[PDB]
């Protein structure tokens, strides 16, 4: 029946209703009056591509007429973010995305800049650099401002950055552990994290001198925070999963 | 990853994607709250009779 | 109908078939053979705690009917352990519902979990260096490797020593600390091993504890392009 | 996670665990295969007209 057809993309369906809407009931209800619907008329399920599709589509069709998740998807419109979410966690190509939304190609890919622009202003922000190399730090100017975010100032040494910090408030710091010949970057970012817990991503140059061609090799190094159970499950992960 | 070609797509905000695919994965019920199972009886029904 | 109150539970049941089996068309053909027994006798859907644990309980059932229990990816481990882990590691069950899906009471179910674990850690266990000259760093990963089963074959402390060091004993894995004595030679040395032949390495050290109050106490570094750190860049942002 | 109880008991396994979870999710079609679907029909049959229940 069709209701054997559907009901396997329902555990998919809702997903996507719950993250279009931001919540389980209002997804769920979604759903529920997209049932509904068909127990009135089984004639409105279209003949689409395949029944996925075609659930997607009744659904999408019918609705045009975690706090932190929704607050930043609900700011896109309804139809961006459908857009999104049907390529970005629903797993579907764009031929078929935009069969389900009733879009040509070049209108459905239009709504996805859209999301991706809409998304990238929102979480614009202003970021310092602390880095006492200028190549690197220009680098990762280049790099953070090709993003939209501004870069409020490159600190070169510990001093340098706690000054800027206050000077310029920065809501995301971009600090490499060594400066100099120490480890005064971390020790500045510490200093700082007193005043606000801010992000903080560590990260420096991969070594030139290590690089050859003939491989796609990589340009940074990026450092994360670990605890013993973290380090254990990582290692455990390496070896279970290894090439 | 049958993602793979769709975080491509998403150019820088793949991770971001990666990582809401798995908060969803994460936070959903795997059973069907028993409204739905309710509908999809009453959708069967309403084919089987003609309703 | 039975038909669409379990047809809900296939994606999340042939996740689970192809999890077991190792591949999508063995699991398929189990799920497909408790499909073909329930239209064959409907009367065999159990009538238990809820739909997704009968569900679950038939195709365990039947899979164990026609599988000996024996290992061959989680292949290495028996079925039934295979089973008792994936139904908690993947399946998103309690320990009540997987053991009631198996059909062990409590006990038996949680030594089967425990001797499951065990035996993925034991599969993995290899051969591990470390290259790292502070001591007291160099201790602290040599028990957290030993505490995995891992044997140790030794601590570099230069990159010298770690070269020589991994010709005469040959470990499966590497951890390294970038910064050795006053420079970074210790990346050095993985670069000249890695020439040799290719194995996994974590660059690890400690996270000083002048910055310490009382927190984390490692320092892990993985290498990134320019479009990874991009990524997480908008990542961290836009989950903060 | 609704996973975080099950995380726990695995241990130094719950890495594991979660890139399995990534894996499973990434790699599986979301739609049945028609064998799957055909059978889930005659099981709907089976109930509706079969001979084995009333």
């Amino acid at each position: 029946s069709l209701s054997t057809r559907i009901a396997p993309h329902l555990p998919y369906l809702r997903r996507f209703a719950r993250s279009v809407t931001g919540s389980q009931s209002s997804g769920d209800a979604y759903v529920s009056a997209m049932l509904e619907a068909l127990v009135a008329d089984i004639s409105i399920f279209p003949r689409a591509s395949c029944d996925r599709i075609g659930t997607y589509w009744l659904f999408c069709h019918l609705f045009d007429q975690e706090q932190k998740t929704s607050a930043k998807l609900s700011y896109l419109t309804p139809r961006a973010r459908q857009a999104f979410l049907l390529i970005a966690v629903e797993g579907f190509n764009e031929q078929e995305a935009s069969e389900i939304m009733n879009l040509d190609a070049r209108d459905f890919r239009k709504l996805l800049n859209q999301a991706s622009i809409d998304i990238s202003q929102q979480i614009a922000t202003q970021v310092m650099i602390i880095e006492d190399e200028p190549l690197i730090a220009m680098d990762i100017e280049q790099m953070v401002e090709s993003l939209g975010h501004q870069v409020v100032g490159i600190a070169r040494t510990r001093k340098e950055a706690v000054v800027m910090y206050h000077q310029k408030k920065p809501r995301l710091i971009l600090a490499d552990i060594q400066l100099a010949d120490n480890s005064s970057g971390i020790d500045a970012v510490n200093d700082i994290l007193q005043n606000d817990r801010i992000p903080v991503i560590f990260i420096t140059a991969f070594p030139e001198r290590l690089l050859t061609g003939e491989r796609p090799e990589p340009t940074f190094l990026v450092t994360k925070p670990f605890n013993p159970d973290m380090v254990k499950a990582l290692i455990s992960q390496a070896l279970f999963f290894k090439e | 990853n049958h993602f793979t070609f769709g975080d491509d797509l998403l150019g820088v905000n793949s991770e971001i994607a990666r990582k809401l695919r798995q908060f969803y994965l994460e936070i959903q019920e795997e059973a069907l709250p028993a409204r739905l199972l309710e509908l999809l009886e009453r959708l069967e029904q309403a084919e089987r009779f003609g309703l």
